[PDB]
RNA sequence: UAUUGACGACCCCGAUUGGUUCUACUACAAACG
RNA sequence: ACUGAAACUGUAGUAGAACCAAUCGGGGUCGUCAAUA
């Protein structure tokens, strides 16, 4: 039996609305239509885990154990957006109460006593948590020009605000995992038109997402086709998840709101941003971490400014940033080969080189990448793959070349050679 | 109607506030769906192909009221109106309105006229003893910003009848 | 016919996309040797 | 020239898949203003 249960949003938070956008393939712009916002429940927020088991058999599950493990682990995904950055949950607190329904004294414990305590590290050590196949891929990166996505709407000390987002008690400077996802598909998209020499400018977006590996890898919207007489849907959930990734930067909730509503650049947003930045007393410090920025557009005839076009960001400069985590759904790759774990080889290579290309600084992330943002070094990449099959295993590493010469020369040629025969002929991998 | 103490008061209220949100926003459809009201709430007005004023100005506007969720955020939106009014090239783009930044200034501060403009009859939609009254001071900013919402979704999609020819 | 005689800042965001597509009940228990 | 009794509208089913809040913009720069005598 599972109950509703409730959500508490920490302290009283109030639920954050996200905005997204899909991103022509062709202009590298907003599509049109494309354009969308969903309210999400913060992060920290708890709700209770309302579970009972009637057990008709004697102790309890092997498979109930493992799920409650995988609770634990944080392992299992709910609701909305599951790739895109949302829908991760981890149980603490466990409690087992146990009732002998079958007995006097256990009916009667359940009418008045509340039952028997189990002890869960008892049974933890009974078992060994099967976490499925999976890749998680975590990337460091410090941003070389100033990293942002844009805020929802303009402010009026400064127009181009930083996108935040409530994390516990504190805000938090946040990079939506739908806004590293779509740079890494838009890439992983460009990659495989570029072999195939295949052009996006007379397909629209739906049609131009819509290629081969990214549909396993990133996924495919749900549309139910007739194939003939058989009827098939071609979405598919990625196996390529992307976590929203946050700042080592927080800042309570009213002194971002000092920030936001700060009405004069020199005037009160100096100490908003000397506040928020926590340097209060060193505008030059807090300004190596939060600066405002002037922009012009110049008017080609006379000079001076165009009429209007003068605009602030708050360039994030300094902000500091914690890794990206993606994950790699192996088990559900390999369910979309039916199977074969040698069909995963093409996936693992365009990934690889969707990798390459962001540790090249060929990817840059968020608001502004062409207008002196966006730019950011990566560091290191760790490769931290679980019950992987045999020849993926050497996927288990830290890379800190860009160019993935950390990983063995053997197995990088076995995967080229594997991507290679897929870009002779680019069949639909999935279909069989 | 429920006695104020009664002990379903609690439950019958959140009938009452389902019942209020979802005439609430089945007004605001029908409101948004003519020009004339679009015209008369907001001053907002197609222009041929024009909008007046731009839809990004409209934006603007729209993104500022997702900011009141109740009535001590109505300074937010004050705030965004004066700065708006302030700058002459910014109010002159809301020019060739029926008014419209007044008309915002007065849906965003006179608390009665959200009401006015919707004219619903809540009271077959309310049981509890002062339930209009404490709705109304509930429900006022959802209020507010569905009728907006409604009104520039009309007027997109009316604009886009006229601009895409 | 061409003189009188020096002062003074401005711009403050502008334009746009604002949802798109799919699933809309499926098996049952009552029917039928 | 005597009320039928007894019987849970319940069981299985993740409102979800896909979607970059994004595109463009040097914090820039010279002569105007007033009308008569």
């Amino acid at each position: 039996i599972v109950d509703d249960a409730v959500i508490h949003i920490p302290n009283n938070a109030d639920v954050e609305i996200r905005e997204g956008v899909g991103i022509d393939r062709h202009f590298g712009t907003a599509a049109n239509g494309f354009k969308y916002s969903r309210a999400v429940i913060p992060k920290g927020s708890k709700f209770k885990l309302p579970l009972t088991f009637d057990s008709q058999d004697d102790g309890l599950p092997n498979a109930l154990i493992q799920l409650l493990c995988a609770l634990e682990a944080g392992d299992i995904r709910l609701g909305a957006a599951k790739t895109r950055g949302l829908g991760r949950i981890k149980l603490d607190d466990l409690k087992l109460k146990s009732f002998a329904l079958d007995k006097p004294e256990g009916i009667f414990s359940a009418l008045l006593d509340q039952g028997k305590k189990l002890d869960w590290n008892q049974l933890k050590a009974n078992v060994t948590y099967q976490s499925p196949p999976y890749l998680g891929i975590s990337i460091t990166w410090n941003p070389k020009d100033p990293v942002m996505v844009k805020a929802e709407g303009d402010g009026l000390a400064i127009d181009i605000l930083p996108l935040v987002s409530q994390v516990g008690s504190d805000v938090r400077f946040v990079i939506p995992g739908s806004s590293i996802k779509g740079i890494l598909r838009t890439q992983a998209e460009r990659i495989i038109r570029t072999i195939c020499q295949s052009n996006g400018s007379e397909k629209n977006f739906l049609e131009q997402l819509r290629i081969n590996l990214v549909n396993e890898l990133f996924g495919s919207a749900s549309l139910s086709q007739k194939q003939n007489g058989k009827d098939i849907d071609l979405g598919k959930i990625g196996a390529l998840a992307v976590n929203d990734c946050f700042s080592s930067l927080s800042m309570t909730p009213d002194q971002w709101k000092a920030v936001e509503n700060a009405t004069e650049m020199t005037g009160n947003l100096q100490p908003a941003l000397k506040q928020a930045t926590g340097y209060p007393n060193n505008i030059s410090q807090a300004y190596k971490v939060l600066q405002p920025a002037m922009h012009v557009a110049v008017d080609r005839w006379t000079g001076g400014a165009a009429e209007g076009m003068l605009y602030s960001v708050l360039e994030p400069i300094g902000v500091t940033w914690e890794p990206i985590q993606v994950h790699l759904d192996i088990a559900r790759l390999k369910n979309y080969y039916h199977g074969k774990e040698e069909k995963l080889k093409p996936a693992i290579a365009l990934l690889l080189l969707v990798l390459r290309d962001l540790a090249n600084k060929k990817i840059p992330v968020g608001y502004g990448t062409n207008r002196g943002m966006g730019t950011i070094t990566v560091s290191q990449i760790t490769l931290n793959g679980k019950a992987l099959p045999t020849e993926l295993e050497p996927l288990n590493k830290t890379m800190t070349c860009p160019n993935l010469t950390d990983l063995d020369e053997a197995f990088r040629q076995d995967l080229s050679t594997a991507w290679k025969e897929w870009i002779a002929d680019p069949i639909d991998l999935c279909q069989q | 109607p429920l006695p104020t103490n009664h002990p379903t008061q609690d439950y019958a209220r959140l009938i009452e506030k389902a019942a209020w949100r979802e005439a609430i926003q089945n007004k605001a459809l029908a409101l948004a769906s003519s020009r004339a009201k679009r015209e008369e709430i907001l001053g907002i007005k197609i222009m041929g192909k024009d909008s007046q004023p731009t839809m990004t100005q409209l934006g603007g506007f729209r993104s500022v009221l997702k900011r009141l969720h109740s009535r001590n955020n109505r300074d937010i939106v004050t705030g965004y109106l004066t700065a708006l009014e302030q700058v002459s090239n910014r109010k002159e783009k809301w020019s060739n309105t029926s008014q419209g930044l007044t008309k915002i200034r007065n849906l965003v501060t006179q608390e009665n006229l959200i009401w006015n403009h919707l004219d619903i009859d809540f009271s077959p939609l309310t049981i509890t003893q002062n339930g209009v009254n404490q709705l109304k001071s509930e429900l006022w900013a959802e209020a507010v910003r569905t009728l907006v919402d409604a009104i520039i979704r009309g007027h997109k999609r009316d604009l886009e009848k006229a601009q895409e020819n």
